[PDB]
RNA sequence: AGGCGGCCGCCCCCUCGCCCGUCACGCACCGCACGUUCGUGGGGAACCUGGCGCUAAACCAUUCGUAGACGACCUGCUUC
RNA sequence: AAAUGGAUGGCGCUGGAGCGUCGGGCCCAUACCCGGCCGUCGCCGGCCUACGCCGCGACGAGUAGGAGGGCCGCUGCGGUGAGCCUUGAAGCCUAGGGCGCGGGCCCGGGUGGAGCCGCCGCAGGUGCAGAUCUUGGUGGUAGUAGCAAAUAUUCAAACG
């Protein structure tokens, strides 16, 4: 059904390709956390290709034409819409089921988030190499919303730290039970069919 | 004579007609549409209030360069105009259509406008005198006028 | 908007600020509102507000309006007011507008002289009027034909 | 082209939305900043222009 | 379960639109009828990809499967009683069909004459009292 | 009680880059990711289980609002390990990024 | 961008709420599909019953000028 | 280093989605192979409309142009159907059924009220999408422009 995405630690257009690739098939997918979307290259020319995009406007009326969004969120939407087919019911239908998130909403902070390893930093980019950060390049041009995003992110990561204790806690004690005795008899049919 | 869209039966129902009277079609065609669809009485008093210009007649289709009105908020439009001679003509087809139903026996009290309709009449030419000493054709537009009332029950 | 709460007694002038029609309006704004005020189950689901107000805002802004009845115009409308408090902390900002709710707010109370303090308005209406008078451009001269 | 005769132009872009305001009571569209170490006090009152 | 002709089979015609001329949409001054364009940058003689299809040979319906009808016959119309009585030796595979010009009072003679000589007509039940 | 068929979704037509083929449909089936994962599937039978507001209906039981074009795998494509499909009517070409049924009669288990 | 979860004291009750064994039945619809689902699915018009309640506001008209090409905007209307 | 804002097609891409060398798979064109159907041509069969009936094989694109066929169509003429009918002909309409590849045709349903068609031959003033085509009618414009040269009208009553 549902897809929640990790951002923290993942590529542009590989994490653009996959989704675009699956939100054609129906599957519903979130990314949430777009503004630790990591970019390859120098953070100097990734500003200079976004300071270019936004010299690209209408001189007749720059409303009526070119929109240029700074939030990290609306910019990985626009990143899909150029991969879409969005002016056919096929990708605007696709760009109607995608939903994107900067922060971490509250229902998205209590269900689980997925990472994507074929887009990962680690996996596709040589260590050595320079990157940038999605949000960065958005305080740094236009999305003033940096100071609040990451407070209350550190409240969330308080809220998950804090609940990572009590099922560490609860973890602890069911081990406990399992290293209790009289429940090996089910263990003998387990450790032969693969416990 | 026919009619188009016949009731649903000739005794709770009468009708009315008028043939080739000068008026604007545009004009008749709107505000039948602004009476079609509301009691006789209502109809009347407001066709009272447009020829007193309390009470406007909406310019939906036939709405070129047709000045705005404060009155067309009644009726979610925003242009508007009150036809003065288009209301005295449906008046009395409208007195006509009723004292038809007096006489076919219906309760008088009790009738909406079912069905109306407007069509065009052979127009009349007359000519201009433009530049250049030309002539241009300077023609009327009359309509046909048509009508079927229903009881309300 | 976290949530809006409003005071007790709410002056006639507030009441045809929130009517169109003073005379067709029947006069009915917040009966209910002020029967929350009287029952004394609404108080402590009014008293939790301000504790939920404590907790998660830090932009408070206090609504005043005007006494149009010491005025010499004619309008009788008191214009509505977010003034934003940039005083302490939040509770002690609470605190401070649930202590001068219903209160008269003076300008020597809040200003001073010698201060530069500037000013929001709306210009004057001067009408659908042309370009030598909008933009002030340079017009033509007399020989032009359609239009100088 | 070429126009010969460079003039500073005419109005100003910042000003371009001209538009009857649909609030005839002009807000305020940014407040001042704020800090715990003022004391308490307001901001904004009302006037009519005598 | 009238008469149940002979063996006939899954009749196809390997097209069923009985194309369009070009641009009968655009003017209702043309007809519907096909005409076959003879311009000099018509796309529809130039035959591109995605505009209307030209009638040609390539069509042609299999000449078992040829003027057949959905019920299994091949019509032939019929005025009269000898041009009735002339389907008597072929009636299990040729059926009749009464001209429009024929009136009620003659039209039941010649369906009940069908009826008789168990030929199968298209229009048994029309213009009837 | 309890599914008894695979998971697909309808992914599109053959075809090249211009032009289509409507007669063979692309599927690509849930848990088959590669070409030698998608052998198991050919000879499965497909179904696209759609609504109408008319009444044609299977015997099973009572009347419903339920309507299938019927089908079945024809071969397999690409190193994706997708699904090739002619079905008995062509695709409505609503069905993009939706579901069909893979029932799991008469391959040959 | 919140609505389900946790604790305490009782309630109409249940010690087959689950795995291992014995017993006998329920449609066994006699080869066939869309069957079993979060569904007491989304919203719209009405039908009869229980309790708790609700008793208005816009637009036109008129006036006003801080506004106006026409619309539009700001306004007044109590019997003191 | 060049003038509106803009182009490896764009999105984007750096352990490649860049560069050069390559391996295995994968996708399709009206291209190829097999098969079903139509037509042309060639060879041929039979003493079954001989101008008909089959059999085999290879081929089908095309402006200017040239031929063959048309049981495509319109008007009229001579033979011809013991043709059609006021119990409804021509004409016109049709979310009806069908045929032929196509020219077009047949039937059903609705108005109409007096002429019409099929085959074989014969003769044409014989088929329209254009020609700033001719005649006639009708839309958008459009209830739009315009009812502004020459100082000015106002109150009451009357026939109506
Ligand atoms: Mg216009
Ligand atoms: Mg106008
Ligand atoms: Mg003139
Ligand atoms: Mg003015
Ligand atoms: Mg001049
Ligand atoms: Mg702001
Ligand atoms: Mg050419
Ligand atoms: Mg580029
Ligand atoms: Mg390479
Ligand atoms: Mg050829
Ligand atoms: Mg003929
Ligand atoms: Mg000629
Ligand atoms: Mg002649
Ligand atoms: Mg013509
Ligand atoms: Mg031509
Ligand atoms: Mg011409
Ligand atoms: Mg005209
Ligand atoms: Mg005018
Ligand atoms: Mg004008
Ligand atoms: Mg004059
Ligand atoms: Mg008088
Ligand atoms: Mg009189």
């Amino acid at each position: 059904q549902v897809l929640v995405l990790d951002g923290r630690g993942h590529l542009l257009g590989r994490l653009a390709a996959i989704v675009a690739k699956q939100v054609l098939l129906g599957r519903k997918v979130v990314v949430v956390r777009c503004e630790g979307i990591n970019i390859s290259g120098n953070f100097y020319r990734n500003k200079l290709k976004y300071l270019a995009f936004l010299r690209k406007r209408m001189n007749t009326n720059p409303s009526r034409g070119p929109y240029h969004f700074r939030a990290p969120s609306r910019i990985f939407w626009r990143t899909v819409r150029g991969m879409l087919p969005h002016k056919t019911k096929r990708g605007q239908a696709a760009l109607d089921r995608l939903k994107v998130f900067d922060g971490i909403p509250p229902p998205y902070d209590k269900k689980k988030r997925m990472v994507v390893p074929a887009a990962l930093k680690v996996v596709r980019l040589k260590p050595t190499r320079k990157f940038a950060y999605l949000g960065r390049l958005a305080h740094e041009v236009g999305w003033k919303y940096q100071a609040v995003t990451a407070t209350l992110e550190e409240k969330r990561k308080e809220k998950a730290k804090i609940h990572y204790r009590k099922k560490k806690q609860l973890m602890r004690l069911r081990k406990q039970a399992e290293k209790n005795v009289e429940k090996k008899i089910d263990k003998y049919t387990e450790v032969l069919k693969t416990h | 004579v026919r009619y188009s869209l016949d009731p649903e039966n000739p005794t709770k129902s009468c009708k009315s007609r008028g043939s080739n009277l000068r008026v604007h079609f545009k004009n008749t065609r709107e505000t039948a549409q602004a009476i079609k669809g509301m009691h006789i009485r209502k109809a009347t008093k407001y066709l009272k209030d447009v020829t007193l210009q309390k009470q406007c007649v909406p310019f939906r289709r036939y709405n070129g360069g047709v000045g705005r009105c404060a009155q067309a908020k009644q009726w979610g439009w925003t242009q508007g105009r009150w036809p003065k001679k288009s209301a005295e003509f449906l008046l009395h087809m409208l007195k006509n259509a009723e004292s038809n139903a007096e006489l076919k026996g219906l309760d008088v009290d009790s009738l909406v406008i079912e069905h109306i309709q407007v069509n065009k009449a052979p127009k009349m030419r007359r000519r201009t005198y433009r530049a250049h000493g030309r002539i241009n054709p300077y023609m009327s537009s009359p309509c046909h006028i048509e009508m079927i009332l229903t009881e309300k029950e | 908007t976290f949530k809006t709460v409003f005071a007790e007694h709410i002056s006639d002038e507030c009441k045809r600020r929130f009517y169109k029609n003073w005379h067709k309006s029947k006069k009915k704004a917040f009966t209910k509102y002020c029967k929350k005020w009287q029952d004394e189950d609404g108080k402590k689901q009014l008293e939790k507000d301000f504790s939920s107000m404590k907790k998660y805002c830090q932009v408070i802004r206090v609504i005043a309006h005007t006494q149009m009845r010491l005025l010499p115009l004619r309008q009788k409308k008191a214009h509505l007011m977010e003034i934003q408090v940039n005083g302490g902390t939040v509770a002690e900002k609470l605190d401070w507008a649930r202590e001068r709710l219903e209160q008269q707010v003076p300008v020597n109370q809040v200003f001073g002289q010698d201060e530069m303090i500037d000013v929001i308005g709306v210009t004057k209406g001067k009408g659908y009027k042309g370009v030598t008078s909008r933009w002030h451009t340079k017009k033509l001269p007399r020989k032009t034909h359609r239009g100088l | 082209s070429h126009r010969k005769f460079s003039a500073p132009r005419h109005g100003s872009l910042g000003f371009l939305p001209r538009k009857r305001s649909s609030r005839h009571r002009g807000k305020v569209k940014s407040f001042p900043k704020d800090d715990p170490s003022k004391p308490v006090h307001l901001t904004a009152f009302l006037g009519y222009k005598a | 379960a009238a008469l149940r002709p002979l063996v006939k089979p899954k009749i196809v015609k390997k097209r069923t639109k009985k194309f369009i001329r070009h641009q009968s949409d655009r003017y209702v001054k043309i007809k519907r009828n096909w005409r076959k364009p003879r311009g000099i940058d018509n796309r529809v003689r130039r035959r591109f990809k995605g505009q209307i299809l030209m009638p040609n040979i390539g069509y042609g319906s299999n000449k078992k499967t040829k003027h057949m009808l959905p019920s299994g016959f091949r019509k032939f119309l019929v005025h009269n009683v000898k041009e009735l009585e002339v389907l008597l030796m072929c009636n299990k595979s040729y059926c009749a069909e009464i001209a429009h010009n024929v009136s009620s009072k003659n039209r039941k003679a010649i369906v009940e004459r069908a009826a008789q000589l168990a030929i199968r007509v298209t229009n048994p039940n029309a213009r009837l009292r | 009680s309890g599914r008894l068929w695979s998971k697909a979704i309808f992914a599109g037509y053959k075809r090249g880059l211009r032009n289509q083929r409507e007669h063979t449909a692309l599927l690509k089936i849930e848990g088959v990711y590669a070409r030698d994962e998608t052998e198991f599937y050919l000879g499965k039978r497909c179904a696209y289980v759609y609504k109408a507001k008319n009444n044609t209906v299977t015997p099973g039981g009572k009347p419903n609002k339920t309507r299938v074009i019927w089908g079945k795998v024809t071969r397999a494509h690409g190193n994706s390990g997708m699904v090739r499909a002619k079905f008995r009517s062509n695709l409505p070409a609503k069905a993009i990024g939706h579901r069909i049924r893979v029932m799991l009669y008469p391959s040959r288990i």
